[PDB]
């Protein structure tokens, strides 16, 4: 535009909530779906929701990781990664259903000296593999779901040969993007690269995405959100370079049903 | 309004260029594949396109049968330590891997069932004997209902239960089944729990398997050969075909790169490395 | 009931048509018509907030 | 599949000129490639991969 | 009675 | 407008003849052929023809399924030295000659095919014994797919590939496939190769067979038993029948005249003399 | 959708006719219909440039 | 006879040369160094077909007493509407004596025979460096 | 433009092939004259001309030289430079007669701590200084065509004494344009600059230039294309700094007559 | 419904 608006510079603002970017490389909505409340004709709980809007719907900034020379990348799951997020996490354990849509904005900047590349790609149904070859399917819910923190990826596959005590978590290799399915096809999910001589962000509006119109929060992820170094970080010739990645996310049009006493999951 | 049969765009032509128009510079990190054709890069002729993606609509890539499971029954008698065999099998499409990884290609699918059935049977010994043309058993059971425990026990009565009776020898057996879903449509992939794990409750009793949701998701099919035994043994394996009829499909995946190992996602180890050796500057 | 369709003729000896009744109540019992649609590929290939003017700059 | 009667060619990466930086900056760095079809291109005759197999 | 496609 | 089975022309009544008109003198060297009619050099009455070409349109010449083939297949145990029996074939009608040299009468064609199969089983051994009735798999693998190696390995899955499940003593198997190849005809004849010899390469690599084209033109048909083994032998055949349905074909040839050796036209030593004696002037 | 066309009668005992249905929606499952066409044989017996007339010498 | 589709690129490719017919077949019993050359009877056309029904393809008769030229006007033939012009031949020129040359009564007369072939409507797609090929 | 159009990101496509540049100075045509065909109001032979179109007009990149501290400068002839490429070449050694036009464009990217300038001249009839003070318009038809390779320019005049074997080569003065005139004054022909801060390549359209309609390709060359340092490469402190240049060119609107055998040159 | 040949 003459008056200067630009594909880079984006402002994104909900609730009381502002994230700005002078270099962005524009932003995707995922399947071309903005996030959208769920219609009569597709509703099915009977009871009024509740909508807390603005003070669910804004955007919370989780634990912020380093991205070094041997970071293989990092996972989170939504809505686990947001269960502790001020009222959107309450409404999310006092109700038996819940649905949302999310914008998820990864940052992540560098210098014009620096060089690397994020895969940031946001998965429907991220079921990730387990540590396991004598028992499939067994990883624990408590390991499943690390909340905030995320998990990571692995270059290598590790069997857990405890028996008697076994780790009951996953083990997600990266080449296999943690599923058994080859990283170089993971760009048909929905997905954006920061390439740091482009760009310092990611920036993906998630639509609620389900086989229902709203279920469990608490047992069941819609969306994984995973990072892997396409192009691994480097910095002139230091040896052992250092860029922070922070994840900030935002709840869109989340509503929720079946209202009880809060749920106290088993976490550890 | 554009059907799955029509012809593919036509070529135009297109001559040489000198501009600020650049087609051929992108930027991948947003996350778009950038929309070239031909007459964009190089110069061209006019072509009439009479191709079609007709064979690969989503309903023409699903529509064959594919063996999901192979049944074992027998024709023997039933004595004190060992009676006769019927089978009873969990339906699921991922004992077998073909149509397992052609459905996982998806997220999700809704579609109509048709269930084929092929039936064989052989001597197993010996002896001259014989045996006459045997009538199978087919019953559905779904979860819930009381599963046979014996042959010939009561639930064969089937008043309620849909049972498909086949001779040996006639036209493989057919049905078909509506979309029977409990959700709007099928997961292929479902990230979660049946169980929340409760502080106030024991490890034990909220655990629950990854990526579960109903123990019995569809149910059983339970057969056996209605005839009562031969002095000879027979044994028969039913084979079943299933094919996905008016199909719809959500979310696409990258297909499975490594061996199948159970009913998730889980990998074993050994079996990681599908690509093989080939050098860079090599054709 | 009879539904008449035409066929897309590949090799050749007018518009040849077939016919089509469905014998039964349940639509799962049906075959299969293989009239089905396309659509453009954009929510996969171009899912990008700002359209994308394949001739611009992707990035200004 | 591989086959002569029907093979496709050559694709090639050459430098034309060659990556030039200044000083304090990596001197090696990658590039990744992508490939996707056009609105032109279609396939025909249905078949088993051999991507996936089920031995026993 | 008849359906033309 | 003129169709097939149309009447030929009448004979139209000519009388004596005494002009400069030359119908009879021709000359040959120009590549044409006299397009004389009886009229022409003897005197005709008027006759009206009544007989069509019908049967000789290119469509009835070949309206007829021909043998190209024979699968043998059996239903043994499979044993260390030696495994139960399954059949592939290379899809060709250069295994048998009358088909062949039909078509051959032509450079190039264009049909819809349509395949029967007839099958037929015996008893090999001389024990009393029984088997119950069989049932084959006849599986299409197309170029690229994975061939079968074991009667009962992975592939006879079929999630994608075409099968027929033939039952034993019904009605023979039919199906038909549309016109599949990837040029605008069929070539019964090509003169080529599917490489070519650069210096810069050694002649092992550049080489390859005269008059071939794609090494797998069209793929190969697997056929086994479903069943598993009888305690007694039997072995099965399955004959398949081709017939081209909606032909067209282009440039005349003429037919074969010494026997086919080979699915080229090279011939062999000691076959080269079709004609048989006989004298000038007898008649 | 029913095709109706004439035989041609060899033997007799009107028009008579027979009746056609396609079955499928494939071309290629068709029966043939064997409703076909003639061509003079013009350009393999008379493949010349010039025209020929045949009362005409071929040579002049 | 011992291999069958076994001419190579360079015997099937004479280039302007040509090749000839022979009379007689004669198998080549070298196994060690294959010829891998073609063996074209006349009568059978160098085919396996009879010659005399090589009227059905477009022809010219050049008889002596009557005409001293053929002229051949050739179209494009394939079944494919453009294919490798350097893996394959779409036209063959066989030229047979059909009746032997014959002069008053000279033992041994000759006259030359001159090929002159003029490309028509050519059209090239696929543009790339030059092949060159292994034709010796 | 608004849309993003910038005069310095360019894309070029004839034939099967396409130059991209994001670092122009805008693209010149020489004397305001595009390439074009023989118009029949100023044709002179007779005969059909054979125009090859795109197997001909496309670019054709020459050999890679390299711009150093030390580097006096380049020079081509055009056609000369093209004789041996593809079926351009083929086209000019197969006939008596050729005109064509051509697209020059010249690559040369360094970096924002580089500096040096590049003038790059398309000089018609571009006649050299010859070696020899013992006889003058001395040099060989082999020296005076190069092809691809070019020739170079020196900073000083050194005459063959060698009068039993003359070397009968240009000895082309930099200062003196490789002809006895002023560089200072070569921006009469149309040029451009390379200056390393600003672009990183010259475009240069270049129409059919002579006092004749058609003439021998082989006998003369129609445009000189001379490249000079105006001002030396430079970089950090390096003391020997390197950066490449690259030529590529494509012929336009070019026709051919006169059709016989081939040329076959003496061109060593 | 009906075609006439
Ligand atoms: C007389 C025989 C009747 C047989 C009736 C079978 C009815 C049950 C059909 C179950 C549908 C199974 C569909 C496939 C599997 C699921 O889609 C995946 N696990 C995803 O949820
Ligand atoms: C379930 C059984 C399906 C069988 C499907 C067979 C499909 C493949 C058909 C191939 C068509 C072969 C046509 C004949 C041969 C070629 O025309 C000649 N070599 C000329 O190219
Ligand atoms: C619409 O269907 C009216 C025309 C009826 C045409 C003939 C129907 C042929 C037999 C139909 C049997 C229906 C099966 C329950
Ligand atoms: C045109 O076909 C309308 C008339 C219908 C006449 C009766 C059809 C008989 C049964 C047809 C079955 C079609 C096979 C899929």
């Amino acid at each position: 535009e003459a008056c200067g608006y630009s594909d880079r510079v984006l402002q994104l603002t909900l609730g009381n909530s502002t994230i700005t970017t002078q270099e962005a490389a524009n932003s995707v909505v995922a399947y071309g779906r903005w996030p959208e409340y769920l219609r009569d004709s597709e509703a099915n709980p009977v009871d009024q929701p509740t909508e807390p809007d603005v003070a669910a719907c804004r955007f919370y900034t989780l634990d912020t990781v380093s991205w070094t020379k041997e970071s293989r990348g990092w996972w989170w799951k939504l809505p686990d990664a947001l269960r502790d997020m001020g009222l959107f996490g309450q409404n999310m354990y006092y109700h038996y259903l819940g649905r949302s849509g999310y914008t998820v904005h990864v940052q992540c900047n560098a210098s014009k000296f620096h060089q690397g590349a994020l895969g940031v790609f946001a998965v429907p149904e991220m079921c990730l593999a387990g540590d396991s070859n004598t028992t499939t399917m067994y990883t624990s819910y408590q390991n499943a779901n690390p909340g905030e923190k995320g998990g990571t990826f692995t270059g290598t596959f590790t069997p857990d040969n405890n028996q008697t005590s076994p780790a009951r978590r996953f083990c997600p290799v990266d080449y296999l993007l943690g599923n058994g399915t080859l990283l170089g096809n993971a760009f048909v999910f929905p997905h954006q690269i920061i390439n740091l001589r482009t760009n310092n962000c990611a920036t993906l509006v998630l639509p609620y995405v389900n086989s229902l119109s709203i279920d469990s929060m608490v047992k069941h992820n819609n969306w994984g959100i995973a990072i892997l170094p396409l192009a691994p970080l480097n910095f002139a010739s230091e040896s052992s370079p250092e860029i922070p990645i922070t994840l900030t996310i935002a709840p869109m049009c989340c509503e929720f049903n079946g209202l009880r006493n809060i749920t106290l999951p088993r976490l550890q | 309004a554009a059907t799955s049969r029509d012809a593919l765009p036509n070529t135009e032509a297109s001559g040489p260029t000198h501009s600020k128009e650049i087609p051929a510079l992108t930027a991948v990190e947003t996350g778009a594949t950038n929309p070239l054709v031909p007459s964009d890069t190089v110069q061209t002729r006019h072509v009439v396109q009479h191709r079609s993606r007709s064979e690969s609509s989503i309903e023409s890539f699903f529509a064959r049968g594919a063996c999901v499971t192979i049944m074992t029954v027998d024709n023997s008698a039933s004595t004190t330590n060992k009676d006769k065999l019927f089978a009873v099998w969990k339906i699921t499409y991922k004992d077998t891997v073909q149509l397992r990884r052609k459905l996982e290609f998806f997220t999700y699918s809704r579609f109509d069932m048709e269930l084929t059935f092929v039936v064989t049977a052989n001597f197993t010994e010996t002896n001259n004997g014989h045996a006459l043309n045997q009538v199978y058993q087919i019953m559905y059971v779904p979860p819930g209902a009381p599963v046979p425990e014996k042959w010939d026990d009561y639930t064969w009565q089937t008043s309620s239960n849909p049972s498909i009776f086949y001779t040996y020898g006639t036209a493989p057996a057919r049905i078909s089944v509506p979309y029977v879903g409990i959700s709007n449509a099928y997961s292929h992939f479902y990230d979660g729990f049946s169980k929340v794990p409760l502080k106030d409750q024991s490890a034990a009793l909220g655990d629950s398997l990854y990526g579960a949701a109903s123990l019995n998701d569809f149910g059983i099919l339970a057969v056996r050969v209605v005839n009562d035994h031969n002095p000879t043994k027979v044994t028969s394996k039913i084979r079943v075909y299933l094919k996905p009829k008016h199909i719809r499909v959500w979310c696409p995946r990258p297909p499975r790169a490594v061996a199948y190992y159970g009913p998730g996602v889980d990998y074993k180890d050994g079996t990681l490395t599908p690509l093989s050796t080939k050098d860079l500057t090599t054709y | 009931g009879a539904q008449v369709s035409s066929q897309k003729v590949g090799a050749h000896e007018s518009t040849i048509n077939y016919t089509t009744i469905n014998y039964y109540r349940d639509s799962a019992s049906n075959a299969a018509s293989k009239q089905d649609f396309s659509q453009d590929p954009s929510k996969f290939t171009e899912p990008i907030k700002d359209v994308l003017i394949k001739t611009a700059p992707m990035l200004n | 599949i591989d086959d002569s009667f029907t093979e496709g060619g050559y694709i090639s990466v050459f430098y034309q000129t060659r990556i030039v930086v200044p000083l304090s900056t990596p001197r090696e760095m990658d590039i990744l490639g992508f490939v996707s079809a056009c609105n032109d291109f279609s396939v025909r005759l249905l078949r088993d991969t051999t991507h996936i197999e089920q031995k026993a | 009675g008849s359906s033309s496609t």
